[PDB]
């Protein structure tokens, strides 16, 4: 908090590049609901010393706990065309950048 | 509105003789080169081409009195050699957001006699090993570069 | 047991703009939170701050 | 208003207005264009004296130590009004008007009067110049149209600050206008003064009011009266104390013995009344793989069957002439033999207009319309209890066959997106379970053969109003292998289709294919005429008869017939809402287990064994066949038995809840019940149901 | 020329002639409405009915010359009919898809954002995310939520404004341009909709659908956002919930909080004067939240919050009946109740003095995460049935209940003594002492509550005094409920008198929403709030002062400049630079004026550094006795909550920066405003030969300051017009005229 102090050229947030596939909004929010606890944390008496955050449909979503899928018993999901050995294929082979070489 | 237009919008009926800050960004050049300035501005002193889309400064003007000048958000990838002899007094130039690539690219810059700045942000040749080092070896006579002198010190104010 | 993941959000500060590299950046979703003065050669310049 | 008065005008000035009201005895509520009136003139005033200073001399200016240039007597009391005019008109020796002008001006000295009006300000102004003559006054009256006047021509202000209170005049006219209250303000102006709105029943509603009214009373006024001086003095509980104590609810318990079977009527055995052939329906196929043309695959069809004999009468009508019948099918036949001598499928068929098939479709009855005067000597002049038939067992037997599975795929039904969520995916597969598990039951037969019968024949009343167009009633499967298969039933000849109204009726004569006796039943068959044609190999020779009757359908009916998909959509509703109920019972997904386990049965039929059970399957099925039949059989009859048989069935229900259910009056229940049993055979098989479910659940 | 000829004719026969001379343009939308025929019942069976023939449906006279009447194939595309009266030839549909076929193509690039409340929609979904179904038993409370997201908070009337103006601007009314409201929404959606040629009237339409908001009370389960109803049909059903994310943007819900912080400090400072309602009115009508006047803001948001409700009260607006208490709002259902302060005795044996709230009512106590119904007579809480998520909930929900019954056994099982104080440090109402005294831990309360049996009657889990189940043992008139309690879906807003003390009484008699319960917290403001008065500069901190004196030396830079060019020792003194001198430094407050008026005189004796940004920067460092020294200054201290900020001479510094490539100047991160480094007009009567023939709202922008010119104003009448001189608000100049008379 005595580091965060420290600027005071905080802006509206804006996205300016998406995940592509994946939640940008619940990360916005969970950014200005960071700004907001640590503001709370300010109005309060003693810090803390350990904030945990509000348990919201933001942080959920964010965090993946809302997107992890459920196990289900193989007898279940017999018939689901859908299944597959995990890791099937995936060795999507990427070439070479220079971004770790500057790195 | 390209550059001749604004020049003309920011002359405001006042002579060149008799101008020392010019102020030029986000205008437009020709295609890739400035046009609208002539060497009849003697008095200038300061001239910011920031953002202009510039593919070279190959046709600049001749500025005796130039001490400020930013070619920062063009699109530069060399051809500074001009710089020197058409700004023998140039002592804070600003080229950040190029496309500069290389320390070679860098070399003409050290035959100019009063240097003292060189901000080179968001350029490819700032990713290198030894970067500021093999700059300040190159341009023997700056100061500071990107801002901090030697040691990581920042530039002090009021320059 | 000592395998388990524990999901977390991670939110850095920085100064590099995304669209220099957008392919360095596929699994983050990169803001722009503020708005920095730095000492540039000609002045001082104010730079957006990304998260 | 009020609500306007607050919104726009400052609290200030509306607190200013409130004491002026206050002085006079005035309700800031009841009276409202007073109150508005008030504010405007208090604002007016304000803006007018406001923006304007006196330097040391005589001259005006605009915005520290100088006078206002004017003085404000309106925002005051009276009294501390009238003592500054006293205090002013000593000071500067000026008589004091006997009116109390609004405000003063130093610069002229003179005493300015404001006046906002709503109307021409030349009334305004004649009016105040005629209450107010011979006196050193100015008078200044604005109008909200931007109008304006004062004395001698003279304003008394810049120009600009008499342009910022007409401008605001214009904003609270318009702002007024909008709301629907300028119009009510306007009118509430009188010379000077504002009335109130008023509401006054006088004259003949005065006369109809005061015989509207309790026995006692004879008179408006003195009921008004009598209502605003009532207090309660527990009246009611007064005569709740009088009244004969036979008057109560009474409850009476409702025991497994109370049920008594429901009685169902007596009389002839019940005749079916369908459109067309449900269960003794022959279908002569053909494996087209087609033009989508009727005539084209009615052709065919025809074509594919050889044997026919000449026509013969096995059972007739009883009240028709047979004979017309049966020179109609002849008719019918040969005009199919002519379309084969070129023509080339002319792609539709009108009939020939002779006297047997213009008799056949009802047309020459048209009974008179005469007027009342030959009426008054005729000497028979009237308009009937419809007579009450009993149950048979061929609505039973229909009932079964239709909850029955078929070699073919009778519903094809449209796409759907691609499925992304995972809720679509089982929504998805519950669809497909239930698709293929009904989608071979015979009452989807009769779904399409309704459907595209009433479309064919909605078409063809539209196109050819007045042509016997022969419409073939045909129907298309895709048999077990995957082939289509085109079918005919049989053939139907509209008559004449002006349809006007939406219950105008079209006549039409249904001819139908059947294997099926009429003499084994012929009590279902009494509408019909019945005749035999050809002899079908099956291997032994079976007669094939021919049912001709002569129908009528509307508008009505044909969108009612176009909707047994929605009868689909029942039958699925039903079916996934005790899968959801499970599913959220048991905390998981049950439509694998409910269409796959085989396991799990509803009690749906009633051997002689006792209730038979039936899986999942056999439910769908039975239900969709349920809500076929009624759509087909549809009439008040049926939906006064399902409302209080409805009654009756929660009534029973609650009991095996051991919920302690009560009634008040039984025996109006159950007669209410047995109104609506009276020839209906669905109705009638309903009822039969109904007792049994009684033996069955409560005994 | 042809309009003009059809009117000639309707006027030519002298019946139609009453109808359009005697109906003013104000009854024209009640002559509209007379219209002819019988609709039409049952339109599918219509419609099934007309497909069938041919030349359905209705076209005007165009397709004559851009349509073939056959195709390619010979087939009658339109006929010549003139369906009933009029002059729309009949077509068949075949003539549609030969349009869309073979017809004339375009390009659409305006249907992507005049339509953009539809793409929003497309673009918001194409990046949801999906989740597991779960199948537990859902619980749907029946919530009134938002069904309209990126409305932009606008009423239902502004809205029209906008409309007007944006689509209709040669219709414009006389409120409208004689105003100085331009909105920034009608700039951008001008600037977008400039040479569209879809449909003025559907262009109207999606304007008004997109910037409204509308409520529904449906059965929600979870969510609650404005986007996450949209999608109600695919996230929750009667047995599953399908988890689900909408991938678009959200609205900042800033403005209303602003709004509340606003309140609370205009109602502590209202009240701590001597006649609060001039003080409230006029900062109402001067304080401006982000630039938009508050008066506008309070006319414009929903915002239900103590602070706003006194504000909106005092300005004789309807708010709510409900009564909000420990942040759940009760609405009454039934019944009637006194106050009747009572005296009664603390569990410590202190003299206490409670409303005592005498009769019998039932009440809703709606909340955030927790619902509730509880009935209950003068002491005596007769039923509490509560519900909402997670056993938290629950318990905030019954001790809330429990606080507010009037039950005197919370006050005889008090441990410590009831004296709370406020930030404040203000004497608050006893009950509420009692709620934040019990609010942490009720263990002993209850235990004196004591459990009594519950007989399982539907499905009613009780509570134990350990906030754990219980299916036989529960506490006492508290039932906590499954399968959810549903709120309301009214508010019964009302009228309700207001006292001298900021106590919001009732016709009826009974407090509302006291000044006491407010000060629920006192964080910093995301936007920023200006007022109009110097005194109340120093109410936020030192950010709230820096940012008000350079937002007022803005708002009157003409002003000072001609001062500070002509008298600038009068400017150099004012009133509104004392509260910025208690910032800087008490031991420099000379030395950096001096430095700054000898600066400031350089500027008047040499021509060409004339620097608005400069000048503005450094001039409220000049109001001090001023000294000299030879030290040359380049940076000024200032004192921030203790932390010594500094101000640059020559640059940009946190303090402040004019960001250049633009006019927007920020102070601290604080938007400060726009500085330069239609409307405005007034009536002045009806037409005037003498300034020649009238003109439309277009062509008045070419005048003077001062010039006159009579205008076709909105949809008909003509008015002289002229543009206005001096800015003639109705800021404290009204009031003055006002209060003072009320002396």
């Amino acid at each position: 908090i005595k580091c965060m102090k420290t600027f005071f050229g905080w802006k509206e947030p804006n996205i300016v590049k998406p995940h592509e596939k994946g939640i940008n909004p619940n990360y916005l929010l969970t950014w200005k609901q960071v700004l907001a606890e640590l503001q709370d944390i300010e109005n309060e008496e003693k810090i803390p010393k350990t904030k945990n955050m509000k348990k919201t449909s933001q942080l959920r979503w964010a965090l993946g706990e809302n997107m992890a899928p459920e196990k289900v018993d193989f007898e279940d999901c017999k018939d689901v065309s859908d299944l597959k050995q995990y890791d099937s294929d995936e060795p999507e082979s990427r070439s070479l950048a220079s971004w770790i070489q500057s790195e | 509105m390209d550059m001749k237009r604004r020049i003309h919008l920011e002359l405001r009926n006042r002579t060149p003789a008799a101008v020392r800050e010019l102020v030029l960004d986000n205008c437009k050049s020709n295609d890739g080169k400035i046009e609208g300035l002539t060497a009849e501005f003697v008095n200038l002193e300061f001239l910011s081409l920031i953002n202009v889309g510039l593919i070279s400064v190959s046709n600049l003007p001749k500025l005796p009195k130039l001490k400020k000048l930013e070619l920062s958000e063009n699109r530069i990838f060399g051809g500074l050699d001009m710089l020197a002899e058409k700004l023998p007094n140039l002592t804070h130039l600003n080229l950040s957001g190029n496309k500069l690539k290389d320390i070679s690219t860098l070399e003409p810059l050290k035959k100019l006699e009063c240097l003292k700045s060189l901000d080179l942000f968001n350029c490819e040749v700032t990713n290198l090993n030894d970067y500021r080092e093999s700059v300040f070896k190159l341009l023997p006579q700056l100061t500071y570069l990107d801002g901090y002198d030697r040691e990581d010190q920042e530039a002090p104010d009021s320059d | 047991n000592d395998t388990d993941v524990v999901n977390f959000v991670s939110m850095e500060f920085s100064l590099t703009d995304p669209r220099l590299e957008p392919h360095k950046w596929e699994k983050y979703c990169v803001l722009e939170i503020g708005n920095m003065l730095l000492r540039t050669a000609v002045g001082r310049v104010s730079r957006p701050m990304f998260l | 208003m009020e609500d306007f008065v607050r919104q726009c005008f400052n609290p200030m000035i509306v607190e200013l207005a409130e004491k002026a009201m206050k002085e006079y005895g005035e309700d800031p509520k009841i009276e409202t264009n007073k109150f508005a009136a008030i504010c405007t003139h208090l604002e007016v005033c304000f803006m007018y004296s406001d923006f304007h200073f006196i330097d040391e001399r005589s001259e005006s200016i605009i915005v520290a130590l100088l006078k206002h240039r004017f003085e404000i007597i309106e925002g005051r009391d009276r009294t501390m009004a009238w003592t500054v005019v006293n205090s002013i008109c000593n000071t500067t020796g000026v008589e004091k008007p006997k009116f109390l002008p609004d405000l003063y001006d130093y610069k002229e000295n003179r005493f300015i009067e404001i006046g906002v009006t709503r109307r021409e300000v030349h009334t305004y102004y004649l009016e105040k110049a005629n209450k107010i003559k011979s006196e050193k006054t100015h008078i200044h009256i604005f109008s909200f149209t931007g109008e304006e006047m004062a004395t001698k021509a003279d304003y008394t202000l810049d120009e600009e600050s008499r342009a910022r209170i007409k401008t605001r005049l214009f904003t609270i006219r318009q702002e007024m206008a909008t709301r629907g209250l300028w119009d009510s303000f306007r009118q509430s102006e009188r010379g000077e003064e504002t009335i109130e709105e008023k509401f006054e029943i006088t004259g003949t509603m005065r006369r109809l009011a005061d015989q509207s009214l309790p026995p006692n009373f004879s008179s408006l006024e003195n009921f008004r009266a009598y209502v605003d001086g009532f207090e309660p003095n527990g009246c009611i509980e007064g005569k709740l104390s009088q009244m004969s104590k036979e008057v109560n609810a009474r409850i009476e318990p409702f025991l497994k013995t109370t049920p008594r079977p429901l009685k169902l009527p007596d009389g002839p055995p019940c005749s079916q009344r369908s459109k067309f052939l449900l269960m003794d329906a022959l279908k002569l196929s053909i494996e087209d793989p087609g033009e989508g043309i009727p005539l084209y695959d009615a052709i065919k069809c025809m074509k594919t069957f050889f044997g026919w004999k000449e026509p013969n009468i096995v059972k007739p009508h009883e009240k028709g002439i047979n004979p017309n019948y049966l020179l109609t099918w002849k008719q019918v036949l040969a005009e199919l033999q002519d379309i084969e001598n070129e023509e080339k499928i002319p792609k539709t068929k009108n009939m020939k207009k002779t006297s047997q098939l213009r008799w056949a479709l009802g047309e020459n009855m048209a009974p008179e319309k005469v007027d009342f005067e030959d009426c008054k000597d005729v000497s028979d002049l009237k308009q009937d209890e419809p007579e009450s038939r009993s149950l048979a067992s061929w609505i039973q037997s229909e009932f079964n066959k239709a909850c029955e599975l078929t070699d073919s795929s009778w519903i094809e039904l449209d796409e759907i997106g691609e499925d992304v969520a995972p809720i679509e995916h089982i929504a998805s597969m519950r669809r497909n379970y239930f698709t293929a598990e009904v989608s071979h039951c015979r009452a989807t037969e009769y779904i399409m053969k309704g459907v595209y019968i009433n479309t064919a024949l909605l078409n063809a009343s539209c196109a050819a109003m007045d042509d016997f167009q022969l419409i073939p009633m045909i129907s298309k499967c895709r048999t077990k292998e995957g082939r289509r298969k085109t079918n005919l039933y049989g053939f139907i000849i509209k008559g004449r289709s002006h349809l006007r109204n939406d219950t105008d009726v079209v006549n039409f004569v249904s001819m139908e294919f059947s294997l099926t006796d009429p003499r084994l039943e012929p009590h279902k068959w009494e509408k019909y005429c019945v005749l035999e044609i050809g002899n079908m190999l099956l291997r032994v020779s079976r007669p094939m008869f021919l049912y001709v009757r002569t129908n009528g359908t509307s508008k009505i009916k044909m969108k009612w017939g176009m909707e047994m998909r929605r009868c689909l959509l029942q039958s699925l509703q039903q079916i996934e809402s005790m899968i959801e109920a499970e599913s959220s019972v048991k905390e998981k997904d049950m439509t694998k287990e409910f269409f796959e386990n085989k396991s799990e049965t509803w009690p749906i039929g009633e051997s002689p064994k006792g209730v038979e059970e039936g899986s999942i399957g056999k439910v769908c099925r039975t239900l969709l066949a349920k809500s076929v039949f009624n759509s087909l059989y549809a009439s008040s009859q049926l939906e006064g038995f399902s409302a209080e048989s409805r009654k009756l069935l929660l009534i029973a229900q609650a009991l095996r809840d051991n919920l302690e259910p009560g009634t008040f009056d039984l025996g109006g229940l159950y007669e209410a019940i047995e109104e609506c049993l009276i020839n209906d055979p669905w109705v009638l098989l309903n009822a039969s149901w109904f007792n049994s479910f009684l033996a069955h659940a409560l005994k | 020329m042809e309009r003009i000829k059809e009117l000639r004719d309707l006027m030519s026969q002298s019946r139609t002639r009453e109808i359009l001379t005697k109906t003013t343009v104000d009854h024209m939308a009640i002559i509209k409405k007379y219209t002819s025929g019988r609709q039409e019942k049952n339109p599918a069976l219509r419609m099934k009915w007309m497909m069938a023939m041919k030349y359905p449906i209705t076209a005007d006279k165009r397709i004559i010359e851009m349509i073939p009447e056959r195709n390619e194939q010979g087939q009658t595309l339109w006929s010549k009919t003139n369906d009933a009266g009029s002059d729309r030839v009949m077509v068949s549909p075949l003539a549609v898809t030969w349009w869309n076929r073979n017809g004339p193509t375009t390009s659409t690039v305006h249907y992507p954002k005049v339509y953009k409340t539809y793409f929003e929609k497309v673009e918001r979904l194409k990046h949801g995310t999906f989740g597991p179904v779960h199948f537990r038993n859902q619980v749907k409370i029946r919530r009134r939520v938002d069904t309209n997201p990126g409305h932009a908070d606008l009423s239902a009337k502004e809205a029209q404004d906008v409309i007007m103006e944006v689509v209709f601007p040669n219709e414009v009314g006389a409120r409208i341009l004689t105003s100085e409201s331009q909105l920034t929404i009608t700039k951008e959606k001008k600037e977008e909709l400039q040479d569209c040629k879809i449909a003025p009237l559907m262009v109207a339409y999606m304007l008004e659908r997109e910037l409204v908001r509308k409520t529904r009370f449906l059965p929600v389960a979870g969510g609650t956002s404005s986007v996450y109803i949209e999608v109600l049909h695919l996230t929750q059903g009667t047995c599953w919930e399908q988890m689900y994310t909408p991938g678009g943007e959200v609205r900042n819900d800033d403005v209303d909080q602003s709004l509340i912080i606003a309140a609370r400090n205009i109602v502590r400072r209202a009240t701590v004067s001597a006649d609060p309602l001039a003080s409230l009115l006029e900062m109402c009508h001067s304080t401006q939240i982000g630039g938009i006047r508050m008066v506008d803001i309070l006319r414009q948001n929903p915002t239900e919050e103590q602070a706003v409700d006194i504000c909106k009260a005092a300005m004789g607006l309807r708010i709510s009946s409900s009564f909000s208490f420990g942040g759940f709002t009760f609405k009454r259902t039934s019944g009637s109740s006194v106050t009747k302060e009572e005296e009664v005795l603390t569990g410590n044996l202190q003299t206490l003095k409670i409303r005592v709230h005498e009769g019998y009512e039932e009440f809703t106590m709606v909340g955030q995460r927790a619902t509730a119904i509880l009935r209950k007579a003068t002491r005596r809480l007769i039923q509490l049935i509560v519900s909402g998520r997670n056993e938290q909930s629950i318990a905030e929900a019954i001790i809330v209940a429990m606080v507010f019954s009037q039950e005197d056994c919370m006050i005889k099982a008090v441990r410590g003594d009831l004296n709370f104080v406020n930030r404040a440090n203000q004497r608050l109402n006893p009950m509420h002492q009692l709620l934040r005294h019990f609010q942490k831990d009720a263990k002993v309360l209850f235990q004196n509550w004591g459990t009594e049996p519950i007989d399982n009657v539907m499905g009613m889990i009780g509570i134990l005094p350990d906030m754990t189940p219980s299916t036989e043992m529960s506490l006492r008139g508290v039932r906590v409920s499954k399968m959810g309690v549903d709120e309301y879906s009214s508010t019964e807003r009302v009228v309700v008198s207001i006292d001298r003390f900021l106590r919001v009484r009732d016709q009826r008699g009974n407090v509302l929403l006291s000044p006491e319960e407010v000060s629920e917290t006192q964080g910093t403001e995301k936007l920023t709030i200006t007022y109009s008065s110097s005194m109340m500069w120093e109410i936020n901190g030192p950010e709230s002062v820096l940012v008000n004196t350079y937002q007022w030396i803005i708002r009157n830079w003409e002003t000072v400049k001609i001062q500070w060019s002509q008298d600038p020792t009068m400017l150099y003194n004012k009133m509104e630079f004392e509260p910025f001198q208690s910032l800087v430094p008490k031991a420099a407050r000379g030395q950096y004026s001096g430095f700054v008026r000898t600066l400031f005189q350089q500027m008047r004796d040499v021509l060409g550094t004339f620097d608005t940004v400069q000048i503005i920067k450094l001039l409220p460092f000049a109001a001090a006795p001023p000294k000299q020294s030879r030290m040359q200054f380049s940076s000024l201290t200032v004192n921030v909550r203790g932390s010594g900020m500094r101000i640059l001479i020559r640059g940009n510094s946190p303090v402040f920066n004019y960001n250049k490539a633009t006019k927007r100047l920020t102070v601290l991160g604080k938007d400060a405003g726009a500085l330069t480094e239609l409307r405005g007009f007034l009536i002045l009567g009806k037409e005037d030969k003498r300034y020649g023939p009238a003109l439309s709202i277009n062509e008045l922008s070419n005048l003077a300051k001062g010039e006159k010119a009579n205008v076709l104003i909105g949809q008909g009448d003509v008015v002289l017009v002229m543009k206005r001189k001096r800015d003639s608000s109705i800021l404290t100049d009204s009031q003055t005229a006002t209060k003072r008379i009320r002396m």
